[PDB]
C-alpha cells in the first residue's frame, strides 16, 4: 500500500464526516446535501455541497440529499457528492490514497457495487475499504488506543439523521443474524417537532428551526403522561425560541411538550410511525437475547451509543433503566421458578466523549493500523473483477 | 375457412377443452388454476376457478360421454373432477408417481383410462380401480429418453401415440388388462402388451404434435423444424411404406388435427391454422385457413385523447401498435375438434398464447 | 391515482385522474345565515358549502372566497377544500396526491398558501399547480394551439407551440362570467326587475346559463330585437312570477367582445386572442390561427364560436384558415385535461411531495410548478 | 442509422425472429422448477444450435436457443480506445437498468459488450415483434449515440481549455 | 466441503449429441475423399466462369462430425470462394431452382461463413442470406436452429 | 464509393461519389429552443439540426458554425457532420473515405482541425481536402478557366491553366450570400418591414432568393424604378401577411458588385475576377476571359451572367472576346466534381490515409492537398 495517511470519509443520511488518519477530529462535518440546477453544457459542473449548498436555495438551486434512510438513492448525486469532497474539500488526489467509506449494515449488494465503480473509475483510487459503520463506533469508545483499553465485545446503539441500528459484537466479531434495525432516527424526530409546531400554528415551522429546537430544547423524560403533567404543575417548562426567517427578519417560538414528546420516538415509536412498533430498549433486549448464551453479559456491560441522534439529554439513563427492568423482570421470572437467587447482569449503556462522531474516530484509529491496507480492495482487484468485488455482505452470512 | 373469436382470456391459453354439447369450455391461465367458461348469450361467461394444483397447469382434457375433467401440472400432479347432482364439481387427486413435471395429458376414446406425458422420461397411464375408488397409474418408459411434449390415442382404446424432445415420435402400446378388451389386428400390430414399441419415427426438432387418421392406419406428426411429417406402417418389425415430409417455409407447428382421412390442419408459431392435403403418394401444404397470411375525421373519446399522451410519454410516438394481421397475436398452442363426425371435421377450435379462443370452419 | 381539484372562481370541478368527467361538481360559494335563528335545534349550521348553500340561499348571505382567480378569504377556501375532500370526493386527502390549478399572472403569494394549505392543513403526501390554459390543451388532444379560457373571474389566453409556450405572449383579462352576471342584473333593472341580494345574483346566473347567446352581428340582432318579438322569450322565478327579456340575452355576452359596456377599457376576446397571435413569433402564427381552442363556462354561449370565427377572420389576413375548437365538454376541459396530466407517467416525478416541502416551505412551489 | 448496416440488421432480425419460438419448459434435472435453459445447459437435446451473424471481426452477434429461451450476445463497433471506455459504461449503465428492460441481462457474456435474455415469459406477456424492433433499433443507433458522446467529451475538453486559457 | 462436488455427472449420465442425432454411415477418409473429389470442381467452375454450377455441384454432398474439421474448414473455404464469385444478379433465378434440401444447406453453410469473418467476407454471405430468406422464407432458418451441431 | 461533402457555408451538400447529384443538401444550421417546454410527453430535443431546424425554427435560436468559410463553431460543426454521416447519409464514418471541401486563403487551423475530427473522432479511414474552385472546373469540363465561386460565406476566384493553378492571382472576399441577407434585411426597414430574429432572417434569405436578380445597368434600373411599380413583385409570409418589395429587389445583389453598400473598402465581384485575371502571366489571360465559371448559390441571380460579361467586357481589352460559363446546375457544381474527382482512378493514391495520418498528425493535409 502507499505511504499517505488514507483518507475518511463517513457519508450520513444528514452529515458528512470527511477526514484524514490519525486526526484529532474530522477536517469537515457539513450535510450531505447537493445544491442543482432546476452554448456549452455545464449544469452537471453548476452543483454546490454541504454548508455551500445550503446557501444556494435563495439562487434557484434544488436541494438534495443523495442519502436517505441510511441508503445511496441518487447515484448521479453521490458521484458530484464524492468528486467535490474529493477535489474542493479533501484537496486530494485519489490515486495516491486508500479510502475509508461507511455504509448501514442492511444496505444492498447493489450499493457497494456502485460505490466501488465510482471510486476505482470516475475517481481510480489506490484502494477502498466500506466499513461496518457502527462497529468503528465500538473502537471510538476505547480510553485509548492501546490494546489493553480495548473492549471488543459490546452492543452499539448507532442513531444518526437517517436510520438506528442496534449492532452486537463480541471479541470483535459482528454477530450479523441479531442486527436490529428501526427505521426511525434523528429526521423523524425533526419532522415531529416540525409537525407540532405546525399544529399550534407558530410563526416559523422551517426544518432547521425545528432541527435547532432538537439540539437546544429536546430531552429523553421517564413517561410522558407524568410530563405532560408537569407542564401543567410547573410554568417554566415552555421555552421562548428566538429564530431568524430565510427573508431575514426575527421572530419567536413557544416550545412546549415536543421537548419530550419528540425524543419520545425511540421509547415509543408508534408516535413516528405506522411500519415499526418495537420500542429501543425492546429493540436492545432482542439483538441480546438472539445473540449466543456466553457473550450476553459482555453484549449487556458495554452497550455503546453512536451517531448524533443519541445526545439526547438523559437518553442513555431512559434506555439503562428500561433495558435494566426489562433484564432483571426476566432474570426474576427464572429466579421465582428455581428458589434460588441469581448474580445478576449489569446493563451499562456508554456515552462517550467522541459519541457525536464515533464512525469517522473509529475509521480514523482502524485506518491508521499497520495492516489496513491489506483489508482494502486494490484497484488491482478491481481491474480483474470489476465492481461484483465489493458486491458480498461483510456483516452478514452468505450462502456460496 | 371462416373464423370468429368465441372470447379473449386475461391470461395464456397453452390449453383448452370444450364439453361435448360445446355449451361451457375449460381452459389453463399460466397460472396454478383452471377457469371454466358457460355461455353467456353470444358471449362467454367466467363460471368458477379449480386451484387445487400447486405450480403452472400444464394441460387438461374433457371426456365427452363421461363428463370429466382431467388437469396435470408442473406439480406433478393430476386432479380428476366430476360433475356432482348439485352442479359443483368434485375433484380427485390421482398418485401419477411422476419424478418431474406433468406436461400433456388426454383422456382414451372410450374414456376409462388417460395418459399423462412428462419431464420424468416417462407416461402415466392413468386407470380407475372400482375395487379401490383410486385412480391408479402405469409407466410407458422403454424407449422415452427426453420430455413428452404431445399425446394422442389411435382410435382403437389400446395405442398411444407420443411427440418427445428427443426428435422421435413413438406409438407405444398402452393396453391394461380389465379395462380394455384385446385390441383387434392392426397395420401395428396384433401381439399388443403395455409397452411394446410398435414405431419410433424420427424427426428434424422436438416433436410437438402428434395425431392418428381417423382410420387409425397413419399417424402425422410435426416438428420444431416446421415440418410435418406423415408416417404409413406397413407391419411389426417391419419399415413403413411411406414417411412423406412436407417441410414448411413459417414458423413451426406446435399442433395438428386430421380434418379427414386425406387432410391435416395444424398451427403453431406461425399463428396461423394451415391445411395439407395428400395420402400416401404425396402430401402438400395446400391451404392457409386464415386471410391473414395476405398481410390484410370525427369526434374523439377520453380513452383516446389520454391514451395518445400516455404513448408520447411512455414510448416514442401517439401512433397505436399495430396487430399482427392473423387473428391469433402470439402462437397457437392447441387445436381441436368441435363440429363434424369423426373423420370429417367440419369446424375445429383453438386456443393461443394471447388468450383468444377462436373458432374455424372449414 | 390523484385528485384532481380545478378549484375555479364560480364551480369547483374535482374528481381522480384518469376519470372522464369531474364526479365534484359545486358552487365555489359558502353561505352564512343573516336572519334570526329562533327555532332550537333544526339541524342548523354556522355556515353552509357548495350545493347546500345554493339550496338554502334565501336565508344566507353567499360570498365566494375567490374572485377574478385570486384566493381573497383563506378560511372560506379552506371549508371548499374541507367539502370538496371529506364531503363531495368522500377521500383521505393524506392518501392522494392533488393536483391543483390557476390562471396564469396570479398574484406570487396565491401559489404559496395554496401550497402550504394542501401540505399542513390537509396533510397531503405530494401536489403541483398547473396553469388551466395548459391543461386545457391536452384535453384537446393538441400540443400547438392558442387557448382561450374564461371562467367565471378570469379570461385568459395562453399559446403554446410543440409544447413551449410563449410566456410573453400570454394575456389576462378581470372579465368574465361573474362580470356578465353583474352586467345582467345592471340591464334587468331597465325592463322592470330588480335583482339585489347575493342570493338573487344566483337567479340571474341561472338566467344568464339558459336565455343569453352570442349575436354573431350585434347591430343587426340589436335593429331585429328593436323591431320584432321574435327575439324576446321568457324564464320563471323560485316564486312562480315569470320575466320576459329581449336584446337582454346577447346585450350580456356581447360584453366579451365590448369590454366598454361594463365601463373596463380593454380589447375584447376576440381582439386579445389576436394580439397573443401577434406577440408569437411569424412562424407559429399560421398554426396558432388553425387551433384557437375555446375552454371554461363563459365559452358555453349559443353562437360565439361562429362570432370568435367570424371576428378573428377579419382581424387576420384572409390568405389563412382560421379555426375555433369548440368541444361541447370544453364546459370542463381545464379538468379533462387535468386528469390527463395527472395520469401521465413522467408527471409522477414532477409532483411537488411532502418530504421536499418540509425540507424547503411554501417557495418550492415557485421553482418547481414552472 | 441504417444503410451500411442493413444486409447485417435484416440477418440478426431474420434469425432472432426464427430463435424466438419459445415455451412453458420446466427443468428434467430439479422438480417442481422451470429454469432459462439456454442459462444452465445442463439437458443438451433441448438446446438449439448457436448462431452467429456478423458485419465484421469486431461487430457481432451470438444467438444461443432453446425451448424456452434465448440469449443474444453482441459485440459493437469500438474503433478507437475513448469508444472502448465510452461503449463499455454506456452498456453498464443501460444493464443496471435491466430490472426495467425486463430482456437485458445484468452481466454481458465474455468477450461481448451486451446481452440479452428472452424468456418464454417475455414471449407471452410482451409483443414479440416489439422485442425484436427493440433489438434492431437498439443495434441501429448505439454507433450513433457513442459517437455523439464523444462530441459531447470534444465539446467539454473545449469549455475547460477556454474557460482555464482565457483567466491570464 | 460437499456442496460444490459433482456427482451428477457420474450418477446420471446426460444425453450425448449422438443419442440426438443418428451417427455417420461413412468412414472419415471416406468422406475425406468424397469432398476432395468436389473442391477441385469448384475450383475449376469458377475459372470457366460458370460459378452457379460450382455451387450446384459443391452442394450435392456436404460433410459432417467433429472428427472431420480439416475437411469442413476445406469445403467452407470452397464455399464462400464460390459464393463471392456468384454474381449479385443471378442469386434470385438460382435460390427459387433449388430444392428445400439444397436451400438448407446454403443457409446451412452461410451461418459457418458468418461465424468466422477473419476468414470469410461477410459482406456477400449478407447479401445471399437476405435474398435466401426473402424467396424460401423463415423455416429454412428454422431448419438451421434445429440442424445437427457438427455441420 | 467515397463520400463527398462541400460543408458550404450555408448549405451542406452531402453524398457519393460517381453519383450525380448530392444526396443530401440541408441548411448548415443548428437550432436551441428558446422557451421552456410546459406540455409534458412531447418530443423535446437538446437541440435541432438542419432542416428540423428549419421546421422547428419559430421556437428555436438559429446559429451557423460556419462564417466566411471559417468554422468558429466546432461543436455546432461536428453536430452537423454526425448529421450527415447517421441521419442524412445514413452510413458509418469508418466504411467510406470522404472528400471535405474548403475555400482558398482560409485558416491552416481550419483543415488541420477538420482532419483531426474526421480520423479521431469520426474514424474515417481515408480523408482529403479539395479547393471548392477546382472542383468547379471538374464540373464544367475543364482544364482553364477562372472559376467565381460564390457561395453564403465567401466569394473567391481561382485561375487554372490546363490544370495548374497560379496561387498568387487567387483572390478571396469576404462578402457573400450572407452579406446579402444581412443587407436585404437592413434595406426591407426603409419600406417599413422589420426582421430581427435568426428566423426572421431565413424568411428574408428565401425572399432573397425567390424575388430578387441583378440589373444589367443599375441608374437605369433606379431611375426605371422610381418612375412606375412595373418592377414591383410581392411575397407572402408565413403569417400570411404580403410585403412588396421594389428597387430593394436589386439593390441588394448590386452589393456585390458595390461592396460599399455594406460600407467595405473592396473591388466588386467583376473587379477582383478582374484583378486575378491581370495577376496571371501575359499569355493565359486570352484563355482565362474565355473560360469566366460561375459556381455556387450567390451566382443564381438572374441577370449576373449578364451584368458580369458586361463589365469584364468594359475592363479588358476590346481586342478580344469575354465569355462566362453559369451553367443551370451551377449551385452544386462544386460537389459535382467533387464527385467527379473522388471517382477518378488516377486519384485513389492522393487521399490522406488514416495509417499514413497517424505517422505525421493533422499537418499532413498541408502537403497531401492544395
Ligand atoms: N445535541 C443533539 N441532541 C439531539 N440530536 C442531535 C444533537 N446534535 C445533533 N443531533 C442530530 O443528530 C443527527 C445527525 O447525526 P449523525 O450521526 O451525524 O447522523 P448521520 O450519520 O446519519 O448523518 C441530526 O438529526 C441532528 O440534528
Ligand atoms: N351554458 C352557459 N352559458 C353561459 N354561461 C355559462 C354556461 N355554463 C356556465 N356558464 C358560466 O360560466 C361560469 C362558470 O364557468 P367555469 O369554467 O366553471 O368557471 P370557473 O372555473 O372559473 O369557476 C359561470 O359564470 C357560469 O354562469
Ligand atoms: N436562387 C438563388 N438566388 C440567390 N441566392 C441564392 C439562391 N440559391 C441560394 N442562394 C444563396 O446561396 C446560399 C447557398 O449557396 P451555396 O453555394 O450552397 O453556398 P455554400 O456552399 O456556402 O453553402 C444560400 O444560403 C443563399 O444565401
Ligand atoms: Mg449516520
Ligand atoms: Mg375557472
Ligand atoms: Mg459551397
Amino acid at each position: 500500500a502507499s505511504f499517505n495517511v488514507p483518507i475518511i470519509m463517513d457519508n450520513g443520511t444528514g452529515y458528512s464526516k470527511l477526514g484524514y488518519a490519525g486526526n484529532d477530529a474530522p477536517s469537515y462535518v457539513f450535510p450531505t446535501v447537493i445544491a442543482t440546477r432546476s452554448k456549452r453544457a455545464t449544469e452537471d459542473l453548476d452543483f454546490f455541497i454541504g454548508n455551500d449548498a445550503l446557501k444556494k436555495a435563495s439562487a434557484g438551486y434544488s436541494l438534495d440529499y443523495p442519502i436517505r434512510h441510511g441508503q445511496i438513492e441518487n447515484w448521479d448525486h453521490m458521484e458530484r457528492f464524492w468528486q467535490q469532497s474529493l477535489f474542493k474539500y479533501l484537496r486530494c488526489e485519489p490515486e495516491d490514497h486508500y479510502f475509508l467509506l461507511t455504509e448501514p449494515p442492511l444496505n444492498p449488494p447493489e450499493n457497494r457495487e456502485n460505490t466501488a465503480e465510482i471510486m476505482f473509475e470516475s475517481f481510480n483510487c489506490a484502494g477502498l475499504y466500506i466499513a461496518v459503520q457502527a462497529v468503528l463506533a465500538l473502537a471510538a469508545s476505547w480510553t485509548s488506543s492501546k490494546v489493553t483499553d480495548r473492549s471488543l465485545t459490546g452492543t452499539v446503539v448507532d442513531s444518526g439523521d437517517g436510520v438506528t441500528h442496534i449492532i452486537p459484537v463480541a471479541e470483535g466479531y459482528v454477530i450479523g443474524s441479531s442486527i436490529k434495525t428501526m427505521p426511525l432516527a434523528g429526521r423523524d424526530v425533526t419532522y415531529f417537532v416540525q409537525s407540532l409546531l405546525r399544529d399550534r400554528n407558530e410563526p416559523d415551522s422551517s426544518l432547521k428551526t425545528a432541527e435547532r429546537i432538537k439540539e437546544e430544547c429536546c430531552y429523553v423524560c421517564p413517561d410522558i403522561v407524568k410530563e405532560f403533567s408537569r407542564f401543567d404543575r410547573e410554568p417554566d417548562r415552555y421555552l421562548k425560541y428566538a429564530s431568524e426567517s430565510i427573508t431575514g427578519h426575527s421572530t419567536t417560538i413557544d416550545v412546549g411538550f415536543e421537548r419530550f414528546l419528540a425524543p419520545e420516538i425511540f421509547f415509543n415509536p408508534e408516535i413516528a410511525s405506522s411500519d415499526f412498533l418495537t420500542p429501543l430498549p425492546e429493540l436492545v433486549d432482542n439483538v441480546v437475547q438472539s445473540s449466543p448464551i456466553d457473550v450476553r453479559k459482555g453484549l449487556y456491560k458495554n452497550i455503546v451509543l453512536s451517531g448524533g441522534s443519541t445526545l439526547f439529554k438523559n437518553f442513555g439513563n431512559r434506555l439503562q433503566r428500561d433495558l435494566k427492568r426489562i433484564v432483571d423482570e426476566r432474570i426474576h421470572r427464572s429466579e421465582m421458578l428455581s428458589g434460588a437467587k441469581s448474580g445478576g447482569v449489569d446493563v451499562n449503556v456508554i456515552s462517550h466523549k467522541r459519541q457525536r462522531n464515533a464512525v469517522w474516530f473509529g475509521g480514523s484509529l482502524l485506518a491508521q493500523t499497520p495492516e489496513f491496507g491489506s483489508y482494502c480492495h486494490t484497484k488491482a482487484d478491481y481491474e480483474e473483477y470489476g465492481a461484483s468485488i465489493a458486491r458480498r455482505y461483510q456483516i452478514f452470512g452468505n450462502s456460496l | 375457412a371462416t373464423s370468429q373469436v368465441l372470447h379473449i382470456l386475461p391470461k395464456p391459453s397453452y390449453e383448452h377443452a370444450f364439453n361435448s354439447q360445446r355449451t361451457e369450455f375449460v381452459t389453463t391461465t399460466a397460472t396454478n388454476q383452471v377457469e371454466l367458461y358457460e355461455q353467456d348469450g353470444n358471449g362467454w361467461k367466467h363460471a368458477r376457478t379449480f386451484s387445487d394444483h400447486d405450480k403452472i397447469v400444464t394441460c387438461v382434457d374433457w371426456a365427452p360421454k363421461s363428463n370429466r375433467i382431467v388437469t396435470c401440472s408442473q406439480d406433478r400432479n393430476a386432479y380428476v373432477y366430476e360433475k356432482r347432482p348439485d352442479g359443483t364439481w368434485k375433484q380427485t387427486l390421482v398418485l401419477l408417481r411422476l419424478n418431474r413435471a406433468a406436461t400433456f395429458v388426454r383422456w382414451s376414446p372410450n374414456e376409462d383410462k388417460f395418459a399423462v406425458g412428462s419431464g420424468a422420461r416417462v407416461i402415466s397411464v392413468c386407470y380407475f380401480e372400482q375395487e379401490n375408488d383410486w385412480w391408479v397409474s402405469k409407466h410407458l418408459k422403454r424407449p422415452l429418453r427426453s420430455t413428452i411434449l404431445s399425446l394422442d390415442w389411435h382410435p382403437n382404446n389400446v395405442l398411444l401415440a407420443a411427440g418427445c424432445a428427443d426428435r422421435k415420435a413413438y406409438v407405444l402400446s398402452a393396453y391394461v388388462r380389465d379395462v380394455d378388451a384385446k385390441p383387434e389386428a392392426s397395420v401395428w400390430g396384433s401381439r399388443l402388451p403395455f409397452n411394446t414399441v410398435c414405431a419410433e419415427y424420427p424427426s428434424g426438432g422436438w416433436v410437438h404434435a402428434v395425431g392418428f387418421s381417423p382410420s387409425g392406419n397413419a399417424l402425422a406428426y410435426a416438428g420444431h423444424d416446421s415440418s410435418v411429417t406423415i408416417a404409413y406402417p406397413s407391419a411389426p418389425e417391419q419399415p413403413p411404406r411411406a414417411l412423406i415430409t412436407v417441410k414448411l417455409s413459417q414458423l413451426p407447428l406446435r399442433s395438428l388435427l386430421w380434418a379427414n382421412e386425406s387432410a391435416i390442419v395444424a398451427a403453431g408459431y406461425n399463428y396461423s391454422p394451415i391445411l395439407l392435403q395428400g395420402n400416401e403418394s404425396g402430401w402438400a401444404h395446400t391451404r392457409d385457413l386464415d386471410a391473414g397470411t395476405s398481410k390484410t375525421e370525427g369526434p374523439v373519446s377520453f380513452t383516446a385523447l389520454r391514451s395518445t399522451f400516455r404513448n408520447m410519454d411512455l414510448k416514442g410516438s401517439s401512433q397505436s401498435i399495430s396487430s399482427l394481421p392473423t387473428v391469433h397475436q402470439n402462437m397457437i398452442a392447441t387445436l381441436r375438434p368441435y363440429a363434424g363426425t369423426p373423420g370429417n371435421i367440419t369446424a375445429f377450435t383453438s386456443s393461443g398464447t394471447d388468450g383468444r379462443v377462436v373458432l374455424w370452419t372449414l | 391515482t390523484a385528485l384532481v381539484c380545478d378549484n375555479g372562481s364560480g364551480l369547483v370541478k374535482a374528481g381522480f385522474a384518469g376519470d372522464d368527467a369531474p364526479r365534484a361538481v359545486f358552487p365555489s360559494i359558502v353561505g352564512r345565515p343573516r336572519h334570526q335563528g329562533v327555532m332550537v335545534g333544526m339541524g342548523q349550521k354556522d355556515s353552509y358549502v357548495g350545493d347546500e348553500a345554493q339550496s338554502k340561499r334565501g336565508i344566507l348571505t353567499l360570498k365566494y372566497p375567490i374572485e377574478h382567480g385570486i384566493i381573497t378569504n383563506w378560511d372560506d377556501m379552506e371549508k371548499i377544500w374541507h367539502h370538496t375532500f371529506y364531503n363531495e370526493l368522500r377521500v383521505a386527502p393524506e392518501e392522494h396526491p392533488t393536483l391543483l390549478t390557476e390562471a396564469p399572472l396570479n398574484p406570487k403569494a396565491n401559489r404559496e398558501k395554496m401550497t402550504q394549505i394542501m401540505f399542513e392543513t390537509f396533510n397531503v403526501p405530494a401536489m403541483y399547480v398547473a396553469i388551466q390554459a395548459v391543461l386545457s390543451l391536452y384535453a384537446s388532444g393538441r400540443t400547438t394551439g392558442i387557448v382561450l379560457d374564461s371562467g367565471d373571474g378570469v379570461t385568459h389566453n395562453v399559446p403554446i407551440y410543440e409544447g413551449y409556450a410563449l410566456p410573453h405572449a400570454i394575456m389576462r383579462l378581470d372579465l368574465a362570467g361573474r362580470d356578465l352576471t353583474d352586467y345582467l342584473m345592471k340591464i334587468l333593472t331597465e325592463r322592470g326587475y330588480s335583482f339585489v341580494t347575493t342570493a338573487e345574483r344566483e337567479i340571474v346566473r341561472d338566467i344568464k346559463e339558459k336565455l343569453c347567446y352570442v349575436a354573431l352581428d350585434f347591430e343587426n340582432e340589436m335593429a331585429t330585437a328593436a323591431s320584432s318579438s321574435s327575439l324576446e322569450k321568457s324564464y320563471e322565478l323560485p316564486d312562480g312570477q315569470v320575466i320576459t327579456i329581449g336584446n337582454e340575452r346577447f346585450r350580456c355576452p356581447e360584453t366579451l367582445f365590448q369590454p366598454s359596456f361594463i365601463g373596463m377599457e380593454s380589447a375584447g376576446i376576440h381582439e386579445t386572442t389576436y394580439n397573443s397571435i401577434m406577440k408569437c413569433d411569424i412562424d407559429i402564427r399560421k398554426d396558432l390561427y388553425a387551433n384557437n381552442v375555446m375552454s371554461g363556462g363563459t365559452t358555453m354561449y349559443p353562437g360565439i364560436a361562429d362570432r370568435m370565427q367570424k371576428e378573428i377572420t377579419a382581424l387576420a389576413p384572409s390568405t389563412m384558415k382560421i379555426k375555433i375548437i369548440a368541444p361541447p365538454e370544453r364546459k370542463y376541459s381545464v379538468w379533462i385535461g387535468g386528469s390527463i396530466l395527472a395520469s401521465l407517467s413522467t408527471f409522477q416525478q414532477m409532483w411537488i411531495t411532502k418530504q421536499e416541502y418540509d425540507e424547503a416551505g411554501p417557495s418550492i412551489v415557485h421553482r418547481k410548478c414552472f | 442509422m441504417s444503410n451500411t448496416l442493413r444486409p447485417y440488421l435484416n440477418a440478426v432480425r431474420s434469425t432472432l425472429t426464427a430463435s424466438l419460438a419459445l415455451e412453458e419448459f420446466s427443468s428434467e434435472i430439479v422438480e417442481r422448477q422451470s429454469q432459462p435453459e439456454v442459462e444452465v445447459g445442463r439437458s443438451p437435446e433441448i438446446l438449439l444450435k448457436p448462431l452467429v451473424v456478423s458485419r465484421n471481426e469486431q461487430e457481432q452477434c451470438l444467438i444461443e436457443s432453446s425451448v424456452n429461451s434465448v440469449r443474444f450476445s453482441i459485440r459493437i463497433k469500438q474503433v478507437d480506445e475513448i469508444e472502448r471506455i465510452l461503449v463499455r459504461k454506456f452498456m453498464q449503465f443501460l444493464m443496471g437498468r435491466a430490472e426495467s428492460f425486463f430482456i437485458l441481462r445484468r452481466k454481458p457474456v465474455q468477450g461481448y459488450d451486451i446481452s440479452f435474455l428472452i424468456t418464454n415469459y417475455h414471449t407471452e406477456e410482451m409483443l414479440k415483434h416489439k422485442l425484436v424492433d427493440f433489438i434492431i433499433e437498439f443495434m441501429e443507433e448505439v454507433d450513433a449515440e457513442i459517437s455523439e458522446m464523444k462530441l459531447f467529451l470534444n465539446g467539454r475538453a473545449r469549455l475547460v481549455a477556454e474557460t482555464y486559457l482565457s483567466c491570464f | 466441503t460437499f456442496r460444490t462436488l459433482d456427482v451428477d455427472s457420474i450418477t446420471e449420465p446426460v444425453l450425448t449429441e449422438q443419442d440426438i442425432f443418428p451417427i455417420r454411415n461413412e468412414t472419415a477418409e471416406q468422406v475425406q475423399a468424397a469432398v476432395s473429389q468436389l473442391i477441385p470442381q469448384a475450383r475449376s467452375a469458377i475459372q470457366t466462369g460458370n460459378a452457379l454450377q460450382g455451387l450446384k455441384t459443391l452442394l450435392s454432398y456436404v460433410p459432417y462430425g467433429n472428427d472431420v474439421q480439416e475437411v469442413r474448414t476445406q469445403y467452407l473455404n470452397a464455399f464462400v470462394d464460390v459464393l463471392s464469385n456468384i454474381r449479385a444478379a443471378d442469386i434470385p433465378a438460382f435460390v427459387k431452382e433449388c430444392s428445400t434440401e439444397e436451400i438448407d444447406n446454403i443457409v446451412n453453410f452461410i451461418y459457418r461463413g458468418l461465424a468466422n469473418p477473419q476468414a470469410y467476407n461477410s459482406s456477400v454471405l449478407l447479401n445471399w442470406h437476405e435474398k435466401v430468406v426473402e424467396i424460401s422464407g423463415i423455416g429454412c432458418i428454422v431448419r438451421v436452429l434445429n440442424s445437427r451441431p457438427d455441420l
